[PDB]
């Protein structure tokens, strides 16, 4: 089961996305690191590494992530957290696990988990392992994680 | 959470006092046999505590890292009658790691219905160890104030050690830690981005030092200047109408502790936030010391410029009222009885209110009578305050010696 | 605990109604698709309330014998959080063996901290199965005035059956049923013994039988004659001076009834112990039902003379009383105000306990003044109550007949 | 943990006796279902949840069966309890791939036998699953959610609230016309004699469901059956009878004016919601913040929750006040509490909130909510005294028909010469 | 691992057996059976399947239940419920299958548990595997489950359960004539001199056990072999006494005595209350005046204590007498609505607080009465009284009838309420 996407560069940039200035300021840093991770990492600085988009069903959450990684040139890795549903054993833990694999394999690039609730709110097993998988990677990797809740 | 040393004290700055406070701690994890033929118990555990970000997780890493012994890291929140299955097992895999350290984040969570049932199981599982197993506890809070006293009873957490928030030396050695990993140019002045961030702690001057660095790249920059330090700092820092408040207060405590008729020896005045008897009148002068700082504050502003900053003196002289009236029948009258508290009638915990309030409001006029007396060598001593940022007991006693007070010696 | 039929209805002395009632429940456990492919929807849940002994187990393992279908008991005091989780497990082994019976003995030890959420789990796992899993629970309880009113609520032992103490012609029947394995000599009339034991349950008569076989048998007899069973007998029993006062009780309760305003049949009186609206004057007349037995109780035997036995009579009444006060604002003094409790100020509180107080007097006066003009008619249904144990409500108002008193009809 | 999936005849509105009204209700969701692109291009919005009460065996799953059946639709059938477990969050995932297989084979019905199980925390998580899958689909899917509940009255508001189960049909016991329609129905399949009577087997069953008399002819075929006999006499049915509760008329009339009560208040109110098809339920059957409300919302809304109980005491007095007014009585104070406690809408108490409260202030409290309520009930007493001819009028028609339209109502006001507030649907 | 033992027929019978002669009589029934039991089966008789012994240890429990087997001519196969401490998997529950399979294979015999306590507080597992087995064998095995317990207050009320050890017999400390009765029978195998009192030695010792007594008796053997004599004299018993130094103090027997006539007195003065019985030092419709006179009775043990010794030497004694008179007022009063004041309104057991305060005033009102009752009929009675403790000090225990004669000889006729 389960199904991870990946759009090596995409098409979506910040001219699809509309009036949020103020939110496409604050993200330019994000724009910037991905761009050039070495540039950040030969003065010493650590971007985040998680960055959390909330707000109500349709405000442009997932677009403004798909336009962070099209402003970069970067690929874009799509992954829902309902998607972490075990189908017997720990296999919501091993998704985790894989998805940060097929990220560093492809930095830089960009993580994008829908739905942050629904593995965040057995369960503590897959949440566990990716709290331990965010610990794992550092900005060395050139990589980052966007996570988008409504809730 | 099972990590393995890889943090040390050199990547700890200052607290040089708690530094060798806790090397005992270190010294028995390093050999606990050596400690155990010995005959000597080292604590079971031990409660650090402080603001957020003060460096309680760092301080705890090191000492398992200055040991080279494993850190088991887990959290208060993390703990429905699992709750106490899970501190079993946390204890069970440290007595299998054994020699290590357990380190226990938000303790406050767990010790303030499940709540109450996980906690008792920690109680147990604390009593349930030795020393012979060579392991130790060492939970972290941001508010003990809160915290279960039976958590804080001999043999669980009996030793606590209060982590600060850094003074200018502090904020400067820190900068210089953090400032290692980092492309700092010539003209970057630490020793001036300490003088520039009273207030701030460890991890407030890393993030500083952090975000220059990702400013300096984002500008296409091969260092870090004054310029991108300003502008990280720009982006919590105490006001200097604020430092004032904090100095006249701080000089309050001061100046009653170093005029209260009995004990308690007075130290270090700054501007950062039992196996013993006592009588009555030792706890009278406890009282005016703890209502010092307000009674400046009142004294100095007015009615309307007493501030937040006496809470805990405040709750502190109030907790001690209490316990002289309800515990230790030092009101005559309440008389000599004791109360531990749903059982006793509205009238006794009336008559027990009016005598703490009667008790507080002796004290407090006490003490104001105090600040307005010595008002102008205080006011000299708040200028060197608020120029210095911290003053020895001794610098208060000769601004005093000046205006031709002659003070109490209670120093060190 | 699992077991399989092996005890049928003809185990079971009497309680015809009872036994007609629960039929459903047997012809449902037979083919529960028969039910469901009818669209019809059986309990999921059955309360069985009584006195102890009275064959409340009996009735539930007769019913899973008649229907041939696994009886799995279980009782409320085998349910920290592990209680929630056993819950769960014994509807999980029901599920497998379905079409079964599920039997809890003192629902009240679990449906009155652990002793409120294991609670909940029971009232989950009734919520979670349904009519097409083709199982039902049948819980008893010897004190349902304490049961949790949640576990009465719609889809979960919405059906409750109170099953009573055996009357004379009951008490025969089960000494006929227990009599069946036992050697009684010719002499022996089990017709005289029922008459000779009012008060007792069929356990307690169950276990008359029997110790009279051990003594017919110590004695070194092949018979047991009355001589044994007067000696069992010896060894709960309604004296006759009790007998008067329960009987007074009785009939100032169905008196009350053939003279309240409106509605609710009157039904046989004995010396053996909502989708419908409402109004004021109803409920006020319901009161004045509910008090009659003791209103008959002072009348007769005075202030000294009233009795415990008024026990739920007045717990029902003030329950009731307080209802329409705090409830359904049928008080002026109170007004059209619903409290549903720890919000609420004392004056409210007094104000509400004044008009309960008030309601409840008015009535009792009442109830006491009907008792006082109808005395002599009462008497002669005392007397009657006392010679026969049992009366239909027509006799009881063919007695007020022959006084020239015609009273209401409201029999059946 | 499983679904049925009905694939498209047998069931359609031949086999469903006696609930014409309802049929005609029903008769928009028949035809939306049949062309979803059609009656959205005429204008035609359709609901989203049906919502389906009443006693067991009423025919609330048959009904929803001809729906399907009359559109030629798949009729997906589910039950509450299939979405309840305690141990994971897999109540929540099965609701999602509910409405997913609904999306897969629309134009499709959702059917939910006892939605109440999982409308009343795991089992929480799980009925907001549900409440957010049911504002995730829309018209341009084709799918429409019908529910059913024997227990409506222990159902979760948020389920009822606009998107969700909005629309709301009541499915009575059958009377003695309505029993002789279905035993009608049922007796098509069997093997009557002449002798048989089902016009006197109709008034021989009073209290039954259409379920209880498909079972008493099947039982009585059975009977006649396994006698040796090739038609069924009213031996059987009598026999079939036996093998196997009422609505007072005095209590009828307390429930229509009470209802009447709180439909007067709901067209005079001054400022409220809409109000829809009065009706005599039995208490058993029959059943807030987001956005903002002014003070004069809530009086209004206290004004309305009162109305029921002020008919009662107007048409009754003070002893013929009933029973019915309980949660009118508990809604009401709760929020005048809420008006004084938590919104400062009392010049008394001021602008202070409470969520460790002197008695005094507690005191303070009790009095100002009294004030309000008391205020209130004399204005709702007051309305119904002005009005009570043109109510009785509505009454006697709610008597007689046993459920009346807003519009119905307002006509009968128009009668008496008084123009109500334009409500309604 | 464990061990089951098994005595074919025991030697000890009644006559090893002191001072339990209401014991004696309960159990005779279990003799009975024990010895055919086909003879109870073939009338339709169901003797106990479990019988309880609780009491002090060494009061006589397994020597009792030994007796039980010895006077039936009957094996006893002994365990402890200790012995079913499981050792890996579930063996605790095999062990007690295996127990009963030994017993059903020796029938008729008697199963003997020592220490059911420890089984019967994985441990709901061997528990539930005890309760199992009750329910498995039946009276036509011809067995009985006898259990011993010392703290019967900890025991699961599943094992008390119908079925199961559903007979509980109270084994209590014994009274003068007890402790002599019983130095009697462990003297016999002793050499005694001829000065040697053992009727003494019984006075001398309230608050001993049987086991005490036995142990006395044979200290002092040790300490006459020691000193190197044939017989034992009246010093190596004090000398063996001496080891006593949790006894009955005599000023405190005092203080029970007379708190123990308090009640026997109010009982047999009691306007219609029910029966009176044995008065020892050694541990349904109701009306109105039926409770008023069941919390006379109840306050009567204080009342003789004030009367007695004044207002500073009432006890502790009272302090459960105080607590069932007070808890019997108070449902008299928010209950049964037995108050004029109060009415007839009941909160059982949300309330203004000037309700709570008529309450405690009335249950106030009724306890001081009834007090003031209590001590008068004490005050009234003291010579008659002072008599029956002065009996009871001596005998630790009279019956009812004896102290009816008491006052029969102070011109005083008391109420015909002895338990007969
Ligand atoms: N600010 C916006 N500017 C332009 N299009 C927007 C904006 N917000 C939403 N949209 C459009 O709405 C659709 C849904 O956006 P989406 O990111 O999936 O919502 P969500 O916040 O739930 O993730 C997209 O097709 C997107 O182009
Ligand atoms: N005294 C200090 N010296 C050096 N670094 C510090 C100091 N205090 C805090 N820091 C830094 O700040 C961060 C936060 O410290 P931490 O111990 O996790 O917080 P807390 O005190 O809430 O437990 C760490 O990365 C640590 O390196
Ligand atoms: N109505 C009855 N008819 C026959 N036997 C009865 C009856 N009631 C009780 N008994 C007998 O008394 C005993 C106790 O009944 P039981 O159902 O266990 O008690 P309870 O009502 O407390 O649940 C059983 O052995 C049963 O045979
Ligand atoms: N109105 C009716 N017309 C015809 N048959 C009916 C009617 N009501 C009930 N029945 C029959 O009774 C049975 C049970 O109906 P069902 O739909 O399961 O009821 P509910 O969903 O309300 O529990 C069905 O076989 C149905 O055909
Ligand atoms: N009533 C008694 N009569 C005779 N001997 C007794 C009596 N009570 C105890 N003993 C003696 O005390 C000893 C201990 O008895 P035992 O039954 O083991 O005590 P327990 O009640 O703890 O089981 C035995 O040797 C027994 O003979
Ligand atoms: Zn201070
Ligand atoms: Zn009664
Ligand atoms: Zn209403
Ligand atoms: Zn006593």
């Amino acid at each position: 089961m389960a199904k991870v996407y990946i759009e090596e560069k995409p098409k979506v940039t910040f001219k699809d996305v509309a009036g949020i200035e103020e939110v496409k300021e604050e993200v330019k840093e994000i724009i910037e690191y991905l761009k050039d991770p070495v540039k950040f990492q030969k003065l010493g600085g650590r971007p985040p590494k998680g960055v959390l988009l909330y707000g109500e069903p349709g405000v442009g959450k997932t677009l403004l992530a798909k336009a962070i990684a099209g402003e970069a040139h970067v690929p874009f890795i799509s992954v829902s957290g309902s998607d972490f549903v075990e189908m017997f054993v720990g296999v919501g833990a091993a998704r985790v696990r894989d998805l940060f694999e097929t990220a560093k394999k492809h930095a830089p690039c960009m993580i994008f988990i829908d739905e942050i609730d629904a593995v965040g709110r057995e369960r503590e097993q897959t949440l566990n392992q990716l709290l331990v998988e965010m610990d794992g990677f550092d900005t060395s990797d050139g990589i980052i994680v966007i996570a988008a809740t409504n809730r | 959470i099972e990590e393995k040393p890889k943090v040390t004290f050199k990547d700890v700055a200052g607290i040089e006092e708690v530094k060798e406070e806790v090397k005992e701690i270190i010294e028995y994890l390093k050999d606990p046999v050596k400690f155990q033929k010995l005959g000597g118990r080292p604590p079971k555990g031990v409660l650090l505590y402080g603001e957020p970000g003060v460096g309680k997780t760092l301080l705890a890493k090191a000492i398992a890292g200055e040991a080279h012994v494993p850190f088991i890291s887990v959290s208060g929140s993390d703990f429905v009658g699992v709750g106490a299955a899970r501190v079993r097992d946390l204890f069970e895999t440290a007595k299998k790691h054994a020699p290590c350290m357990i380190f226990i984040d938000e303790i406050d969570a767990v010790g303030r219905d499940e709540r109450e049932q996980t906690l008792n199981q920690l109680l147990v599982e604390m009593d349930g160890f030795d020393t012979s197993d060579g392991i130790i506890v060492i939970a972290a809070t941001n508010r003990p104030d809160i915290l279960d006293p039976a958590l804080l009873r001999p043999g669980r957490f009996d030793r606590q050690i209060f982590i600060p928030k850094p003074d200018v030396r502090g904020r400067y050695e820190i900068l210089k830690v953090h400032a290692r990993n980092k492309k700092l140019a010539k003209d970057v002045d630490l020793e001036f981005v300490a003088r520039a961030t009273p207030g701030l702690t460890g991890a407030d001057l890393e993030n500083l030092l952090n975000e220059a660095a990702l400013l300096a790249a984002r500008k296409g920059k091969e260092e870090i200047t004054m310029e991108e330090i300003e502008e990280a700092l720009d982006r919590m820092t105490i006001s200097p109408k604020e430092k004032e408040k904090i100095a006249i207060h701080e000089a309050g405590h001061a100046l009653m502790g170093l005029v209260s008729d009995d004990d308690d020896k007075v130290h270090k005045i700054s501007i950062i936030p039992d196996k013993h008897i006592y009588d009555k009148k030792d706890l009278y002068n406890k009282i005016l010391v703890l209502l010092g700082g307000r009674a400046a504050e009142e004294v100095f502003f007015g009615k309307d410029g007493i501030t937040t900053g006496a809470e805990n003196d405040l709750q502190r002289a109030t907790d001690l009222a209490y316990r002289m009236v309800s515990m230790w029948g030092m009101s005559d009258k309440v008389g000599p009885i004791a109360i531990r508290a749903v059982d006793t009638s509205p009238d006794l915990l009336r008559e027990i209110d009016e005598e703490v309030r009667r008790i507080i409001t002796e004290q407090y006029e006490k003490a104001k009578a105090i600040v307005e007396e010595y008002k102008e060598p205080l006011k000299a001593v708040v200028k060197k305050l608020l120029e210095k940022e911290t003053i020895t007991c001794e610098e208060f006693v000769e601004v005093f010696k000046l205006y031709g007070i002659e003070l109490k010696d209670k120093c060190k």
